[PDB]
């Protein structure tokens, strides 16, 4: 029973008491140490040496292994909420119910990228941004204002038919599923979501907008859909490979956990829907 | 081979780059003398950490990019 939800689906209700355990995580002290953790993995990947966050084949089983830490503990403030998914290939414009303002608010106005409505708006006083780098302490955002469009079901469906999961040199370089979702090579998926939203989702500091945890919901799904295309492929590589993450080699910071541990994702939640492997 | 230096004002910032909890790096760049995080790509384009994203070509594209995003506040370092 954990169900991730298309966010365009959630009920009133759902909306609510996932803001509600977002902003008490925040209030806590607890939310920040989560956008501290993706800066440190941000600035320490590199395509030349240790990489395990991103630009590396554990980009997918990370993200994954994040993602879980943050649902469990807003489980731990309401055990009824789930983390939702933006699939924003169908949910492409600034009109999309996810930027209402009893969700996660709209786009920055146009002085200086600040959101003004929504339970994340700085005047809320709920929502101050601690853990950054541009100085200011205000949510920003610009949807759509450095990156023209979202991708479309097209260019994903483009991006599901690759059936190499990697290849090497296992960084920004490579052909292959992963790089192609993560967005460094070709139509670019991941990354150009970041940066159509601008603010600090632009950044290395990017979970500091709550949206982060919607768009990586939406990527996990994306790689269980691969999984399911792809039933006969599977994560490379296999071992002994420097400065990238085996398969079966722990994964820090967790130090506990490996990519293998993390293929399947229904030893921990289940989506609302998820197309079963077919022709 | 490193990217040259390179010092200008830019949009009334100063921008400095030089080759020299995050990487242990080549290449340094200031904005009003703080230090900016950046990262070059196995293609040879660059990155920072306020336009991670968003691959730039040079060191000083991507300095611009960050004095672009900042709008004029100050940087904290890293
Ligand atoms: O990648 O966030
Ligand atoms: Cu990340
Ligand atoms: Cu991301
Ligand atoms: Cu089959
Ligand atoms: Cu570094």
């Amino acid at each position: 029973m954990t169900v991730r939800k298309n966010q365009a689906t959630l009920t009133a209700d759902e909306k609510r008491r996932f803001v509600a355990a977002v902003l008490e995580l925040k209030r806590s002290g607890r939310y920040d140490e989560f956008v501290r953790t993706h800066n440190e993995f941000i600035m320490s990947d590199t395509d030349s040496g240790e990489r395990t966050g991103h630009r590396s084949p554990s980009f997918l089983p990370w993200h994954r292994r994040f993602l879980l830490d943050f649902e469990q503990a807003l489980q731990s403030v309401d055990s009824s909420v789930t983390l939702p998914y933006w699939d924003w290939s169908a949910d492409r414009t600034v009109r999309a119910s996810l930027w209402a303002p009893d969700f996660l608010g709209g786009t920055g106005r146009s002085t200086d990228g600040r959101v003004m409505d929504g339970p994340f708006a700085a005047s809320t006083g709920n929502w101050p941004i601690n853990v950054r780098v541009d100085s200011r302490t205000y949510l920003r955002r610009s949807l759509g204002g450095s990156v023209a469009e979202l991708p479309t079901r097209a260019e994903v469906e483009s991006v599901l038919a690759i059936s190499a999961y990697d290849l090497p040199p296992y960084n920004s370089a490579s052909e292959g599923f992963r790089n192609h979702l993560e967005g460094w090579r070709g139509v670019n998926l991941h990354n150009r979501v970041h940066v159509w939203v601008g603010g600090q989702m632009a950044t290395g500091v990017s979970p500091n907008d709550p949206v982060f945890w919607l768009h990586h919901a939406y990527v996990d799904k994306l790689w269980a859909e691969w999984q399911r295309r792809h039933p006969d492929s599977a994560y490379v590589p296999t071992g002994g490979t420097p400065d990238v993450v085996d398969l079966n080699e722990t994964m820090k910071p967790w130090n506990t956990v490996r990519p293998a541990d993390l293929l399947d994702h229904t030893a921990y939640y289940t989506f609302d829907a998820l197309e079963h492997h077919h022709h | 081979a490193a990217p040259e230096s390179f010092d200008e004002v830019y949009k009334g910032r100063r921008i400095q780059g030089r080759p020299a909890h995050e990487h242990g790096g080549g290449y340094e760049v200031f904005v009003d003398g703080v230090q900016l995080h950046v990262m070059r790509n196995a293609d040879g384009s660059w990155i920072s950490v306020v336009s991670h994203y968003d691959p730039v070509p040079t060191p000083r594209a991507a300095a611009r990019a960050a004095v672009d995003e900042l709008q004029g506040a100050p940087l904290l370092p890293f």
